[PDB]
């Protein structure tokens, strides 16, 4: 079955940047692959179709081209809305099969997160486990240390959730949860968790 | 004959509609069958003429008892319609040849 | 978009259990579309699955799916259903029904719908405010715990959106999908306005409202 | 003419024969040249109205000398019988022109 | 017919010319399509007359819409042409045999 | 006709004598050319023959000049010689609906 | 099953000596049916070697058994024919014919037939009564002992086959093929059943029939 | 020649598994290839024709499927009675060719033996040879040690025959000979094949 | 040559700037005939860039060129055009256009024309007369020094060209253009010879000629 | 797209020499390849055309051949004035695209620079730096080291430039330049071009 | 251009064994091979054309099979007579081209030479040279130590020439000659070639 | 055989110089017929050449023979010719004309001819007796010494050629060959019998026939 190989399987450019996804056919399949862009939860959205025949609302940095085995959807000037994985797909031959995807993370300016945190709701402690989370809002890069002490004693007990990149800000916030027995947690009752 | 002509401009009429059937049921045949190239309208229906001219390129043809079948029907098809049209030329030549000498 | 297409049914299934997902027309169809399925495991591409068109009502599908699923059509209702059977783990994914015109590409998706498989039985959430602490704007949010498996939240009945940031749900070391909804808003809005974050379940029917004071 | 309608249908039903005949002897002269494709009666079948039609997609060929002699019958047979039909109806609208006239 | 020959004669010249509208037209609609081989005037003309004669050999085939359709054109005059000739033969041999008994 | 009979018996003749001038001077014209398949005598009529039925199963065909200008004489006598047969039947059955009604 | 295609001819032939296998119809077979002839060398794959149709009566041969072997076939009998010269140690399998429709495939086999080639030299059996020791159900069996080269071993005529263990025949140092055919029965039944286990062999006319007591 | 080449050559599953035979063509063949099942010492069996049309007769849990040049014979739930070397087969060019075989051991749950012993035959002992028989029936899994010793000697002189899984316990019968001249034989007489 | 493609435009233009070069074909051209563009980056192969054939006015475009260039054509001029956008530092090379008749080679090619890309600024340049020193045949010559970006020497108005070398011209350490011209003459013709080296410079409107005495 | 690759990619024979150029297509492109010679600062000069075509005007020396995905330009007695970079261009498929370029050199019988020096121009001098000038006129080989000092120092402060090999001498001329300050060089005024 | 490839490119086998050449083509060409048989210092002789066809008075031992790229000379039962360079050629294409050539040496029982010695002509020993030879006569295998001495003293001043394996006696002749000055030889006239 | 192919030509060529070969028919010969020339340098495959129907008179060639050898055909004479222009090292070898029906294989052949080519000089033999020593059978032979460039030897006129080995020449030190005629004959007829060794050479006309006697 005609397999499709992305390339690369993931990208962080500069907006502003021109970046290009290479997907190759394993044979001849004419000019009939189509680019489709898939955001984190949305159904994938027409690019391209037939190579380079550009659809009806998709903006114009979007062009595709290529032939040979090889296919190449091109961004002039990386937005920061462009934050999706880009699927290419062939219907040469029966049956009709996708790329693996390619990923595009935004690259930008170096930020810091605006941190908060949440003791936990009366509604939760009579259940007898107590959940303590810390936001990290609007950073970037991704990569961040966030490490709890309970009475200055790091804490080993953690459910760190990062969020999607910002279709605007291009920013990152995380989640970071604690949980203890509400018995764990009426003991000592001095709070820290603390972002690197 | 008005009959020639008649007969003549309906094969036309016919030939285009095969085509347009050929390329429709020879999608809905070959999809299924992996490797099949034939599986969508357009590239169907240019395969539906080379078929009923008979080009044969060769850059398309079914692999399935249904694709076969239907292009034999719209290769018949072709090679009637183009027939039909030589025989209505063949009659009207004829037919100015009677009159010239009576 | 026009011509949406609505997707219906999706959620938990037993191991080897019965599904029927749908895909409704709500547009100006041809008569010889293609109706596709495409599947996406959590964090994986999308997988082609099978084809119909409605009128002839004739069916094909992947090597993956073989006659485990059937693929059927109501023309009568415009709606179009994938019948899934012999459900393994594999199975587990969002599924997107999608037109083809004959072309070769999809002009038009669906919302898609998470299809769960799991031995294991649906739970219900536990939402537990998260309430704040004037330095600028604040952060308030609610704890949406305990659940299993599709999680909804917005604030104010979908009105305010800004700021926002619904985490990606966790798998618990018990086995549940805890998230945490979030809003920065600026202080001056405590104590001023109704902040009540809105957290549905389809898999358990549940629409808890729960409100954020200090 | 009642003769030529006669002389079409039996083009029509010869064809059918040497069809037929073509596929089983193209199998029968084929197998024991290696890489020979056409060393099954059905695919022998669709080949020989490819070859009959003169469409030659180019699927499939004969590789030995039968199987060419063989081919060549085929051929020749379907363009003649496809000629008689032409000409089976050049011969039906003449007549019906010269009684329109006289 | 006087008439037979000279339509044949025109055919003739006709089917050249569309020949070799068919070749600067085949070349100037595939450059620009990545992988076309219908791209020189020359090979372009010996692609237009296995088209126009339906031989197809497969070794030159379009890859564009206009090449496609530039080609159904040619594949037309082609195959009307030469049916023409036919006609103007049996046009000729009919009037001979009217005469041979009156 | 007396006439047309002649000419689809000369037709006939003709068609194998190009068949074999076909086959030595492709051979004749290809041998120089490297990658060239048309370059022994039987395998040249085989061509000659797929070339002058205009079935072109594309398993073979020339590359040079004279290769295509020779291949162009083959497919034309081909396409004529099939054409004066069928004119040859279409006289025949005209000639015998003529007597029928007189 | 049905169009049964039996299978006559085999045994131990000479290194380049002449045997004549036979595949007889027993069933309705088309006059265009082709009949192959197909090997398997102890412990091997299956190998194609040749078709006849035997209408027109013409044969194909694989490389390997070139113009050493003939394919033939009487009409007259539906029996087609494999005439072997040349024969090495290779050529030393079991040989199935089988039909073939013309499609490419074949839908009814023959039971298949060892073609045994060595310089060596036919044996008969030594039949030895194992005898047994009720804790329950009981072993016996026999010994069939330095043969050379097929044997066919039952019990009673064949009526009794349930707990049965013919075992693969051992080469022997000395160069020969020693089974053990073996039952296991309830004890209850001795003394009171008659177990006679019955020996057959081709190569050398053998139809042994030893019986086993305590 | 077209070689048809089977994936793996061998395979034991346990019962009620999905099983699947790759067989991948050297060129393409279409979908001229018709799969084959042979149970030890009968002829072979047709299962597939065309790729995926099925027999008359065979059960549902053998299906053929695949395009490419990989074609893929399935049983859906693995049964005891599946024990056989399934066999690929090309009708594309000539000549017919087949592929080297996959044969299918069931796995299943771990017996023990029967364990059984035979002293020789009066009849055989005056031909001047003995032969002691020990008889393992019905284990799983194949593997097993059983040694002999005379006199508590343990011996070196033995003729080990395994026979093939049941067509329905799955189990394996094993018969160890041991051979001694009458004379080696009428100096000790105390028996032991003792297994593991 | 005959049919000699004559080149207009090129020099310096801004990153992201436009410049229109030019092919004017001065010579026998049928309608038929294809103008193509070829470019040369510096110590680069040559690289296929675009097509058009006057007549039909319809143009094509390798991928690297995309829809950043556009190519023209006035047939009332017989002069061809290459509308140059978006120009990156990878744009900076010679540019030769070339007449294909279209058969798939180029027969008559033009003089090519440097672009060059850079935020950098048109300098001129600092002609230097180099000096000499009869050991037979003496050496003079001139510096031309500082410039950015082409740069053209002769000597006598291109009169005596004769054991003249020109120098690749050098990038210096600052970011300028530093040439050598060079020339060997029986010294028996100085004090004799008017010796003036003709510097022209497009970029910077320049016509220096100095003049070189002991 | 159709991948043109030319073989060696430079080379230096003896004049009179048989000299051959290969071009590898990536895949069959019929004869639909031709070769041009590009002399250093010149437009490409068609050479031969359809692998084996000669061009009115083109010497006799010059001759294309060769079929399979290879083909060969052939130098019968290398010249002095076949100094230049020579380009095979396939005309099969679109889009048209050339070969890397062979670059041959001339190789020829040792030869010494006629050296001068060139003290800078009282022009330049008022400028506030000085350009000392060395001239190697028609050596061969092209390998040579001119060093400078002043005062006997070593200098390091340079500006070597080679010329293209002669059109007819099929020589070498390089100017090494060496700058100083006005000052720098009103301090010592003794100099040393001295040249290996 | 067409590459046909022999193996073994030498073959010894003993006589009455049967012996096969590959010759693989480079692309598929149909059955357009044909063998050749050449015999040391004759022209080439045609054994097999299109792949199997014999020719008129061609030996049976000698056939020609196998399809796909590969092609196969079969001589059933090696005869003394069969020692001959092999070679396939293909028609296919333009041009024919040949296999590299394929060696059959016979393999025989061991024999020895028939050893003899040649003092030099009057007539030679005139010139001021003199040539000693030493014929070994129809040995097998052909390697042999044939060393000289004149006074015990071993000689290193020597031409073998070993002969071509007889037609029928599959054997092995060799001249051994060894050239002094009539004056190196008018000092000491005692002789030895000593084989080994 | 029949249709002998008889060839002529073939000696010392200067490096750079022109020798015509010869194939003549001397047999039927069909009008479409291919004369084929076919190289083997010394211990080397064999090399196609050029081919030709003398009838068209149309000639083909390898790429290594180029346009340095033209192929010739006199239809009067039924003698085709090979002419060598260019002569390299290369081209020194044995060639043989070869007659091919259009088919592509070639069922005739010629004897074939060295052309050597060297600017060294054609030299002549020095034959040297070799005499003999009744231990059954004896050797005798003669030397053929220092010569250059095919040497042919016989016994009586070619009438003895039983116990005969004529080995390969050799290239001596000096570069001449030498080769080494030699028999074995029953010493019962010496002294009774006439030995005398036919050394023939065409490039220095020879035909030296010395005596052996003890």
């Amino acid at each position: 079955d005609i397999q499709m190989t992305q390339s690369p399987s993931s990208l962080s450019a500069s907006v502003g940047d021109r970046v290009t996804i290479t997907c190759r056919a394993s044979q001849s399949i004419g000019t009939d692959i189509h680019w489709y862009q898939q955001k984190p939860g949305k159904a994938p959205k027409l690019l391209i179709k037939y190579a380079s025949e550009s659809i009806s609302g998709v903006p114009s940095r979007f062009s595709g081209s290529r032939s040979g085995t090889d296919f190449t959807l091109t961004i002039s000037s990386l937005q920061p809305e462009d934050f999706a994985t880009y699927y290419c797909q062939q219907s040469n031959r029966w049956p009709f099969t996708f790329g693996q995807g390619t990923k595009v993370e935004i690259k930008r300016t170096v930020a810091a997160p605006s941190v908060f945190i949440f003791p936990p709701s009366d509604s939760q402690l009579k259940s007898g486990t107590a959940s303590v989370v810390c936001l990290l809002n609007n950073f970037y890069p991704r990569e961040a240390k966030v490490q709890w002490k309970v009475d200055n004693a790091l804490q080993s007990g953690s459910q760190e959730s990062v969020t999607e990149q910002d279709s605007k800000d291009s920013t990152y916030s995380l989640s970071s949860t604690l949980t203890l027995s509400k018995a764990d947690y009426e003991k000592h009752k001095v709070y820290a968790c603390e972002v690197t | 004959s008005a009959l020639h002509w008649r007969a003549a401009g309906a094969a036309t009429v016919l030939l285009v509609i095969v085509l347009l059937a050929g390329s429709y049921l020879a999608v809905l045949a070959e999809r299924g069958a992996p490797g099949a190239q034939l599986i969508t309208y357009p590239r169907a229906l240019w395969w539906s003429v080379e078929t009923a001219t008979t080009v044969g390129y060769g850059d398309l043809y079914p692999v399935t008892l249904w694709g076969r079948c239907v292009a034999v029907v719209v290769m018949v098809a072709g090679i009637t319609s183009f027939g039909l049209v030589t025989a209505a030329l063949a009659t009207w030549f004829v037919g100015r040849e009677q009159e010239r000498r009576g | 978009s026009e011509v949406q297409l609505v997707e219906s049914g999706g959620g938990l299934v037993q191991p080897g259990g019965s599904l029927r997902l749908s895909c409704a027309a709500s547009g100006y169809t041809f008569t010889s579309d293609w109706i596709h399925w495409v599947r996406q495991a959590p964090g994986k591409g999308l997988e082609w699955i099978g084809e119909i068109i409605p009128s002839y009502g004739r069916a094909n599908y992947a090597d993956s799916v073989k006659g485990r699923f059937t693929i059927s059509a109501d023309t009568s209702k415009n709606t179009a259903y994938l019948q899934m059977n012999s459900l393994r783990a594999e199975d587990t994914a969002v599924y997107y029904c999608a037109r083809e015109r004959g072309d070769g590409y999809f002009d038009y998706w669906g919302q898609g719908t998470l299809v769960t498989v799991s031995s294991a039985s649906t739970k219900g959430p536990s939402v537990f405010p998260l309430a704040p602490s004037s330095g600028g704007t604040a952060a308030l949010g609610c704890l949406v715990k305990d659940y299993f498996p599709p999680v909804t939240v917005s604030w104010n009945s979908g009105a305010l959106t800004s700021g926002v940031h619904t985490f990606p749900a966790v798998l618990q070391s018990s086995g549940l999908y805890s998230l945490s909804s979030v809003v920065t808003v600026p202080s001056s809005s405590l104590g001023t306005q109704t902040y009540i974050c809105n957290v549905n379940h389809k898999p358990s029917n549940t629409k808890v409202d729960k409100k954020v004071e200090p």
